[PDB]
């Protein structure tokens, strides 16, 4: 679920690729690669964490709305008997 | 437009059901209709009325006898011809073939 | 094969809106119609090398097309997997209420059971036992004598 | 490997006028990248455009392939819900059921009699 | 409620043109243009085997599968709580009166199914 | 598969003779058999009018095909009406030149036979009788299925089957009694008896056997190529005048 | 997902086109004023231009290019009034098979419903599985209740073969169309349980051979005095032969006496003039296959029957299996007994036409139906 989305996310990136062929400047040129490519996955984990509890809630919520149509309460059951213990006094 | 439903029932009857040289002579020898496309023909002899012309009308049906008779002559012509280039062992007919047939009967 | 110039002038316009905006963020430097005709100059500019393209240069096959197609098959494949899951909870269910109810006349037949042998440790010997012709005496005088 | 042909001779073009606008790149300094980010652009749409145009077709192969197994799964979760419930309505309504139920009244009523006689 | 339509859509829309535009080429703020062109050549290069779209179309599938077992449980937990005198326990006419206007009062089948409760 | 059309012989004539015309006309050699053959073998016959002189006409060609394949069998007697009559099966194209030469060489009047509703009775009958070596009749049963085909009023009624099982029909014949005609003694009055359609009077079609046999009113229809003897002696009775 | 009637489907236009030719000009009118009442589409002022091309004496053919392009399928709904008035006026087309409704011990269980609220019920049931239609209209002359189902499919909505399922007024025999497949299986299986509401029902079939006609099912096993008797036992359904004890005693059989012939009893048939004999004789097949007195067609006509004789001599369990097939069984056979073929003094009574469209065995004089 999120291991895999997390994992996918951290494949795909520049950290993987261009640190394998890494002279005075380019050895800090890439050094400031590193933490801005750290950078927007951080920024891109806020979002994908919050997209799984967006989704579970929404889920949850929704599966909640179809049981609950689907079981009784006890309040409406009580105001059907006081109903019919109307009409049966009547 | 059930016309335009109509038509387009035949046009898909037609895509689904109607959709060594010597098969064809004997073919289009038992065809009995016009083998002349119909509208470039018009624009042909409306061309043709645009030199010995004002817009002089048409009716469809003389269009119609035209290019049957001009089919006729020229399958006529072509029929004459034939034998003429077989006379002088062409199997493959030239142009000076219909030269003579073209020229002896005036 | 107009189809290339077609998705090559799309691309173009797609290019010539994404340079747009890096060139509303380098503005710094320069006000309104100062990069407004600059742009405009470029506009046509890139228009002759596509221009030229064609006195550069089978199938007719585009992208926005290809593209609806695959989102009409996403949703109609959206649409029947939370149809299988409507079943799915549908059939589970049904197979909570079929097991309720074979539990429940296994259950009635054991109480049944239970029930016998213990009315056969019971004790009824006067008024009960000359029968445990018994009810259908009763059905026959009672739609009989109308009781 | 005529859509790998045009991306090589639009990649060939590309990589020409990028040759280019970087020989004439050596307040004109933000116009002169200006065009190389123009064709830089216009490259990377076309070949990404092009890999996109032959995913989109194995994906949509491969889409119509899992569909049907989803529409043929369907067609059998749809015969298992028929026959669950035919199961249930044979079940409930079924001559054993109604025999237990009289004889577990029958039961009830003996017994009551039983009772209250003693 | 469609469910893997937002899951491809949010894939779609927020790792693929995310990572493919922005993380390769408008990351040359730090800079010369060279270098940076063929490093994000490079990248975009040895890349074309996990960006496409047959591979994320497999993720979504097995990130709704991970779902749907995820889901599994809580079906099963939210079909198991207490049963608040739940259906296909009381009569007709009690579970007409539940869901209301019944538009047919009947004072028999009510005795009969009040003592079935 | 070898369905057996029917014609008829005006004239008693021997085969012996004139063979080799049809040998020369055809270049081909065929065996005629004599067989002296006797109906009912039982001494209850008397010797006289039981007799009859078959010639089966064989073709002993190559048997890769059936339908090509095509037996003559004849039958005569010289004490009735009409003496003899012939029986031709296949497709082949000799069955016509053989007719040809029949109708050429001796001098005969052919025609096809139809069949009435009691022969094709008698007829099943006598397709059940079997003949044994140890010169007794015993007689297997079939789960035989009647037909009927009639027309009425804007195709009510358009065809009607009966069919009897083979143990049903053992336990009629055994109940019956013993006699050597189940299907004119038993079957028969039984079906008037518990229906009251009496199968002479209606319109029979095809008298169907358990896959044996298939006797209709036009030709017989076997699985064997052979032709009992019972069954050509009832079929050379019915003909008569 | 239950679709209302407001939803047009997608179907071929050539093919309403065809059915919507087989329907008179009036009923076309009715369907037109109800359409645009309920729906409408391109309030009174295009009433009076229908009403008067209906006074000029058009043909069908205008109006139905009238009504198929005023409207351009229509709906859903506009389908199932189309083919339910195809069913009401041309009936030798469909086939008929019907099913008893048991419950509980074995008792047969009236359906005694209503039209309103078994509607939605039956909608909402069947919603939960399929997209759906239904309709529910009654018969003009027959109190029956006939139900067309229809049902779709996503390859947008392909139609499926529409389902009917006839339901009689106050009957426990419930009517439904012959089909097999698995959409068959689930209309029927929702109907039965949709249609109890306080105590289980199930679709025992009593029949296997399909029958023609709504008339003919109707008379032969709907609430009917014709429902069990419906052969020689014909006059018992329908009385003709006695009168209320209130009436006069002067015109009654037991005074007036009915002219007789005397039956023969040995076997006097296998050996085979006096016109008023063979009025009597012609009297007494008209007796024996039918009521007291075309002219061959029985009431109901009986396509396919399967019989089974299953006597018993000298402790030897004898079958037989008799078949039959046509148009009318009962009617062919009293033709053939007409022309002295069949000897009706030994003619029994399942051979005679009772019990009729029931194809069962005989186990020592009395029949019984299969399952």
């Amino acid at each position: 679920s999120e291991q895999l989305l997390h994992n996918y996310v951290s494949d795909s990136l520049l950290t993987t690729l261009i640190s394998f062929q890494e002279e005075q400047q380019l050895q800090h040129w890439y050094e400031l690669l590193q933490a801005r490519d750290a950078r927007v996955t951080s920024e891109l984990e806020a979002r994908i964490k919050q997209f799984f509890i967006t989704l579970r809630s929404r889920l949850l919520r929704f599966l909640e709305s179809e049981q609950l149509s689907h079981s009784l309460s006890l309040e409406t059951l009580i105001d059907a008997l006081y109903k019919i213990n109307d009409l049966l006094q009547q | 437009v059930r016309q335009k439903r109509r038509e387009k029932q035949r046009k898909q009857s037609l895509k689904r059901v109607e959709k060594l040289a010597l098969y064809e002579i004997r073919k289009y020898q038992r065809s009995t209709d016009l083998l002349i496309s119909k509208i470039p023909f018009a624009r042909l002899v409306k061309e043709v009325t645009d030199e010995f012309t004002q817009d002089l009308r048409w009716q469809s049906m003389a269009i119609m006898a035209l290019q049957e008779a001009s089919e006729a002559y020229l399958v006529g012509l072509l029929e004459h011809t034939n034998l003429l280039a077989l006379h002088a062992k062409r199997i493959t007919i030239m142009k000076k073939d219909m030269q003579l047939a073209r020229r002896i009967r005036g | 094969s107009i189809l290339r110039l077609l998705e090559t002038n799309t691309v173009s316009a797609l290019d010539s809106v994404f340079e747009k905006y890096e060139k509303e963020m380098n503005q710094m430097t320069h006000n309104n119609e100062v990069k407004r005709i600059y742009s405009k100059k470029e506009r046509l500019l890139e228009i002759i090398l596509t221009k030229i393209k064609k006195k550069l240069r089978e199938r007719d096959l585009d992208i926005e097309y290809i593209y609806s197609k695959r989102q009409f098959i996403q949703n109609r494949y959206s649409q029947e997997l939370q149809n299988n899951e409507r079943l799915e909870a549908i059939l589970s269910r049904e197979q909570n209420l079929l097991e309720e109810t074979r539990k429940l006349c296994m259950n009635l037949k054991t109480n049944n059971k239970k029930r016998l042998t213990e009315k056969l440790i019971q004790k009824d010997l006067h008024p009960v036992l000359n029968k445990a012709d018994g009810p259908v005496t009763f059905r026959n005088d009672s739609h009989e004598l109308n009781l | 490997s005529v859509t790998t042909i045009d991306v090589l001779s639009s990649l060939f073009i590309n990589l020409f006028e990028n040759d280019l606008i970087p020989q004439a790149l050596k307040f004109r300094k933000l116009l002169y990248k200006l065009d190389l980010r123009l064709f830089q652009t216009i490259s990377d749409q076309m070949t990404r455009d092009l890999k996109d145009i032959l995913d989109i077709n194995v994906s949509n192969n491969e889409l119509c392939y899992q569909l049907k197994q989803v529409l043929a799964r369907k067609e059998d979760l749809n015969q298992q819900i028929i026959s669950v419930r035919n199961e249930i309505q044979e079940l409930k309504a079924g001559k054993d059921w109604h025999d237990l139920q009289n004889e577990q009244a029958k039961l009830n009523d003996k017994v009551k009699l039983n009772k209250r006689l003693n | 409620t469609d469910t893997y339509n937002s899951i491809s859509n949010f894939i779609e829309n927020e790792l693929t043109a995310l990572l493919s535009s922005d993380d390769y080429l408008m990351d040359d703020l730090a800079g010369p243009n060279e270098v940076c062109r063929l490093l994000k050549a490079q990248v975009i290069e040895k890349r074309k085997d996990a960006m496409s779209r047959g591979k994320q179309d497999l993720l979504s599938k097995e990130i709704y599968d991970n779902e749907s077992e995820l889901r599994a449980s809580q079906s099963q937990q939210i079909m198991e709580l207490v049963g608040d005198i739940p259906k296909y326990s009381l009569g007709s006419e009690l579970r007409n009166r539940v869901e209301g206007e019944p538009q047919s009062t009947s004072i028999e089948r009510l005795i009969e199914d009040v003592l079935k409760l | 598969p070898y369905t057996w059309k029917f014609l008829g012989i005006s004239k008693q004539l021997s085969l012996e003779n004139g063979i080799a015309k049809l040998n020369q006309l055809l270049n081909l050699e065929v065996d005629l058999d004599i067989q002296t053959i006797r109906v009912p073998s039982d001494p209850d016959g008397g010797t006289a009018a039981d007799e009859y002189i078959r010639y089966e006409m064989r073709l002993d060609i190559s048997n890769l095909d059936e339908g090509t394949y095509s037996k003559f069998i004849f039958l005569g007697n010289s004490k009735m009406e009409v003496p003899m009559f012939l029986c031709y099966c296949g497709t082949d194209n000799r069955n016509e030149v053989v007719l040809q030469w029949l109708k050429a060489e001796y001098g005969v009047i052919m025609w096809p036979i139809k069949f009435e509703q009691k022969t094709m009775i008698k007829l099943a009958d006598a397709s059940i009788v079997h003949v044994t070596k140890e010169n007794i009749e015993q007689i297997t049963w079939f789960s035989s299925k009647l037909y009927f085909e009639p027309e009425t009023q804007d195709k009510n009624l358009r065809q009607f089957s009966i069919e009897i099982p083979r143990e049903s029909c053992e336990g009629l014949a055994l109940g019956y009694g013993n006699t050597m005609h189940p299907y004119n003694d038993a079957i028969v009055p039984y079906i008037y008896n518990e229906t009251g359609m009496a199968v002479e009077r209606l319109p029979l079609t095809s008298v169907i056997l358990a896959g044996h046999t298939k006797i209709m009113r036009e030709s017989i229809v076997t699985s064997t190529r052979s032709l009992r003897n019972r069954v050509l002696a009832v079929v050379l009775q019915s003909i008569q005048f | 997902l239950r679709l209302e009637d407001n939803y047009v489907p997608t179907s071929d236009t050539l093919v309403v086109f065809k059915q919507l030719m087989k329907l008179p000009v009036t009923v076309l009118y009715d369907l037109t004023l109800s359409w645009f009442a309920k729906f409408g589409g391109s309030i009174y002022l295009l009433t009076e231009t229908l009403d008067l091309l209906i006074e000029k004496g058009v043909r069908r053919n205008v109006i139905v290019n009238r009504i198929l392009y005023v409207y351009w399928g229509l709906n859903v709904f506009q389908l199932a009034e189309i083919d339910c008035h195809l069913m009401i006026s041309k009936p030798e087309k469909f086939k008929w098979l019907p099913s008893k409704a048991l419950r509980g011990d074995g008792k047969p269980y009236v359906v005694k419903l209503q039209p309103a609220k078994f509607i939605e019920n039956l909608q909402t049931d069947l919603a939960k599985i399929y997209h759906c239609h239904v309709y529910m209209f009654k018969h003009p002359s027959l109190p029956v209740l006939i139900t067309r189902i229809q049902l779709f499919d996503s390859n947008p909505l392909i139609s499926r073969r529409p389902y009917y399922v006839a339901f009689p007024l106050n009957s426990p025999i419930i009517f439904h169309s012959v089909d097999k497949d698995i959409y068959a299986r689930l209309v029927l299986q929702s109907i039965s349980r949709t249609i109890s509401e306080r105590e289980t029902i199930i679709f025992k079939p009593v029949q296997k051979i399909p029958v023609k006609s709504i008339h003919n099912i109707m008379t032969l096993l709907g609430p009917s005095r014709f429902a069990e008797s419906m052969g020689p036992w014909e006059c018992y359904a329908s009385a003709n032969f006695e009168r209320s004890p209130l009436h006069d005693y002067k015109k009654h059989q037991g005074l007036t006496g009915k002219k007789v012939m005397v039956r023969e009893f040995d076997d006097s048939f296998l050996n085979d003039e006096e016109p008023e004999i063979r009025r009597l004789r012609l009297e007494k097949n008209m007796i024996k296959f039918k009521g007291s007195a075309s002219r061959y067609s029985s009431l109901v006509p009986i396509e396919k029957v399967g019989f089974t004789l299953k006597n018993e001599i000298n402790s030897r369990i004898i079958t037989i299996k008799l078949k039959f097939n046509g148009n009318d069984i009962f009617g062919g056979l009293h033709e053939l007994c007409d022309k002295n073929l069949i000897n009706i003094d030994k003619v029994p009574g399942w051979l005679a036409g009772e019990n009729g469209s029931f194809s069962g065995t005989i186990m020592n004089g009395d029949f019984q139906r299969e399952q």
